[PDB]
RNA sequence: UAAGGUGAUAUGAACCGUUAUAACCGGCGAUUUCCGAAUGGGGAAACCCAGUGUGUUUCGACACACUAUCAUUAACUGAAUCCAUAGGUUAAUGAGGCGAACCGGGGGAACUGAAACAUCUAAGUACCCCGAGGAAAAGAAAUCAACCGAGAUUCCCCCAGUAGCGGCGAGCGAACGGGGAGCAGCCCAGAGCCUGAAUCAGUGUGUGUGUUAGUGGAAGCGUCUGGAAAGGCGCGCGAUACAGGGUGACAGCCCCGUACACAAAAAUGCACAUGCUGUGAGCUCGAUGAGUAGGGCGGGACACGUGGUAUCCUGUCUGAAUAUGGGGGGACCAUCCUCCAAGGCUAAAUACUCCUGACUGACCGAUAGUGAACCAGUACCGUGAGGGAAAGGCGAAAAGAAC
RNA sequence: AGGACCGAACCGACUAAUGUUGAAAAAUUAGCGGAUGACUUGUGGCUGGGGGUGAAAGGCCAAUCAAACCGGGAGAUAGCU
RNA sequence: GCUCGCCGGAAGACCAAGGGUUCCUGUCCAACGUUAAUCGGGGCAGGGUGAGUCGACCCCUAAGGCGAGGCCGAAAGGCGUAGUCGAUGGGAAACAGGUUAAUAUUCCUGUACUUGGUGUUACUGCGAAGGGGGGACGGAGAAGGCUAUGUUGGCCGGGCG
RNA sequence: UACGGUGCUGAAGCAACAAAUGCCCUGCUUCCAGGAAAAGCCUCUAAGCAUCAGGUAACAUCAAAUCGUACCCCAAACCG
């Protein structure tokens, strides 16, 4: 990440979002699998958008 | 009637089976043998 | 490069119609291309319309060969030819046939 | 730390079929996919916190098997995990 | 292996013949047997297999010849 | 690169992108499941389970790594045993396994030819074990040569089917020396003087010359025939360009191209500067190659069958000299001549291929070409090593026969 | 009690018939020979080719044996058809 | 469906393995079935398989294999210690009422029950891989007890010609 | 209630004797050719450690993970 978007918008959600991070993708998931309105993008929202920042962090080593 | 052969799943694994091959010098010569020929089965012990 | 696109008028050089012109409804892969009712060809089959539908099928145009379209001249009623790239602007059709160049 | 909320990695999808549509109809039971692991050890303790809704009961089982597409070669289903998970109210002890 | 541990000399092939026309492979083996020798430096005996004329070297030697004979293919004493 | 895109059979449907992270391509990266040499330990491959340590309680061990074996470089611990050391623990690095052919060491045929057949040949080949390199091998004269001279090695052509050897038979067949390809030399047997000095590597960078996602590139129409033309006819046009891919009849001019024109974020072949650091000069006096040579007994390798058998190698006995000393010069002696063994390393002409890339195809066209053009080492067969198919081509356009 | 006699399970073949392009490269019938034993049987392991195993037949070693099965040498060799 | 007939230690019936959707539903007849075929142990698309307790895993081990260090063998390979695996042997807890087209010692409904962990109060030596005890295992022979079972009686439901 | 299933209700529910291959039983008895071991379990101690862990008593308490489960069955679902 180059500075103007290094650790903007994911450090300080780090920890606080982190009981959040996992169900608010569940919900979604479970939403995306019914076929309501033959909607298929929300194949492309709940995957290709919610591992594209926390990734990018990984910088810490170990635990 | 019958002829010369087991329904036993165990004989034919124990001992031309992958690991029991790959435990023997000729057996590893065969996985090469059938990498060589081209076939889609390693092992025909299942 | 692409020399034809979507906003340029297209002759059919082919012995299809022998006459009709058109413009590309859809672009493809592998060198084809859809052109506004050049082949608009009915099928044979029934229409279903269930009591849902007022009803028919409807016709759509079909893939042929980008080799096979070419430029209308709208001059001498005959085809025309491209070409590429100019001193001015960014990666321009040249139009062979006109003095002036974007 | 005793659990982390790492842990809330459970479920899949839902599942829809005639057998949820009517011998679990008179139940508030739910049809449920999971992954291979089938999350044995942290479903019960997670899906309590994470659905709106409280845990009775929770079990899954493999959907094995069915090899055949073509007349021609082959094409496997592979295999699949299947939960049944039942919904509370009140006690029963 | 009846090859010299302190020479790595080997065996070699060789024939048998005769007046008359059969001939045969013999292979010549060499004549390696144990003798133990005192480590002065490390205050202990230690046995080794050697061959005759091979301890008449040795003993013009010192041990600390075999002893990087036997280090030189990571060989313990 | 591109207004396109969400791959094919694929229809359908929901969405994306055009200045603001489009899809796709080339380069530079990120993460990297389980089993496998498989290696913490196990097992009926994709399963089951330890120890140790660091962080942490939110106080059920949660989180996350390391850990076969030997060798090497070296600690911790340590029995008989006093110090020590076997044994045990650990870390760091190396080896292992797989791979086409050539290659080095070990093991190594038969059939075939000799018109039989036992020596010989086939043949150190086929095949098996192990190891290793870009080649292996060979190497800087214990070389020859012949009293005249050459001056590391190897491969090709000759020498020469001669001289040799040979159940003297079949066969095997040189050397010396000549013509080429190809020509780098160094280190130990210690260590003082002198120094980091061609050369290589590791890590970092730059330039030149190639390779590359790429980019431009001429002209044929009118009309007749026909369902459809490039044919025919009429009048031509481009010619550095009429190679041929083809495309919907005989296309230089339809497109894709050809001749020719263009360019380098960065990666990368090659050659070279250079920063750091490791490696390597210059010079001199000593040391100075021993169970090694030589001689027998048994043999091998030599074209050579052991003969008169030298050379080179040696299982085994014997056994020195040590430089007025040692080796070979075809048994051996004498003289003469020329090298100095008993430590090691190495440039490339050569051998070779699964692969990668180009170049040529009077090679094939479905009982041709490989087992193979039809999702064919796939179906099919066998306990398994192993064996292994049958089966092409409606059209321009599915317009694949509505009503 | 029983290397006794009867006899079903099980094991095994004296005769007659059926079958060998047969249902089957060993199965069938009717009278049967044995049947706590030198018995027979479920299961796994160990032993391999000029070697195994055999109250030991060139028998058995997966239809195969005076050297089986597979591959390589191999396009063996054939004064002959 | 009714009747007739055959088998009845089997031509009845419970269950692992091993095979592989054969169990459920639909439509496909083209191919299949040693005949029609409307049927399916056929073709094809979809449905159905839930465990603290079952049988397995963990623990322990036979025959035997695997085997660091150690050893023999040109070599392939073999031997073998420390250890480590392993069944055809030994070890913790399960039975069966509900039922759907097809599911169940698994869910639903009851009852039974074993092993491992966390922790407080009071008092307080616990404990192995070692030692002991037991586990524990020849083949027949001969009484007794007992129970699902047998066969009538009674009882309830029905029959009375 | 679409009775398209899904419940509600409910009789008798007992005596006689005989009886296994199953249960007492791997019992007992009897002869002989003299007949697996280990672990769980009980228990003794070694180790190590301490108002820890364990043990005895009372009481709360977290888990039971790992594999399989349909269908066939002396059978046109195994083997030929």
């Amino acid at each position: 990440m180059k500075a103007k978007e290094l650790r903007e918008k994911s450090v300080e959600e780090l920890n606080t979002e982190l009981l959040n991070l996992l169900r608010e993708q569940f919900n979604l998931r479970m939403q995306a699998a019914s076929g309501q309105l033959q909607q298929s993008h929300l194949l492309k929202q709940v995957r290709r958008d919610v591992a594209r920042v926390k990734t990018l962090l990984n910088e810490k080593a170990g635990a | 009637m019958k002829r010369t052969f087991q329904p036993s799943v165990l004989k034919r694994n124990r001992s031309h089976g992958f690991r029991a091959r790959m435990a023997t010098k000729n057996g590893r010569q065969v996985l090469a043998r059938r990498r060589a020929k081209g076939r889609a089965r390693l092992t025909v012990s299942k | 490069a692409a020399k034809i696109r979507r906003d340029d008028e297209v002759i059919v050089l082919t012995g299809k119609d022998k006459g009709k012109r058109g413009k590309v409804k859809n672009v493809l892969s592998s060198g084809k291309v859809i052109v506004e009712g050049i082949n608009l060809v009915k099928k044979h089959q029934k229409p279903v319309p269930a009591l849902n539908q007022p009803g028919g099928i409807v016709e759509k145009e079909a893939a042929i060969q980008v080799s096979n379209v070419a430029i209308f001249n709208a001059a001498t009623g005959k085809a025309d030819r491209v070409g590429f790239r100019f001193e001015d602007g960014k990666k321009v059709r040249f139009f062979k046939s006109n003095s002036e160049t974007i | 730390m005793i659990r982390e909320e790492r842990l809330l990695k459970v479920l899949r999808a839902p599942h829809v079929s005639e057998k949820a549509s009517t011998a679990m109809e008179k139940s508030n039971t739910i049809v449920l996919k999971v992954a291979k692991d089938a999350t044995k050890a942290e479903i019960k303790a997670a899906v309590q916190k994470l659905f709106e809704v409280e845990v009775e009961v929770v079990n899954t089982l493999v959907v094995k098997g069915k090899v055949k597409r073509h007349g021609q070669r082959i094409g496997r289903r592979s295999d699949w995990k299947k939960a049944y998970v039942t919904l509370k109210e009140g006690q029963n002890l | 292996s009846r090859v010299c541990q302190v020479t790595g000399k080997r065996p070699v092939t060789g024939n048998n013949r005769s007046h008359a026309l059969n001939a045969t492979k013999r292979r010549f083996l060499p004549n390696l047997h144990s003798h133990r020798f005192w480590v002065e430096s490390e205050k202990r005996f230690v046995t080794l297999r050697v061959s005759a004329k091979g301890m008449r070297v040795i003993d013009k030697k010192g041990i600390d010849t075999v002893l990087a004979e036997l280090r030189a293919r990571g060989e313990k004493y």
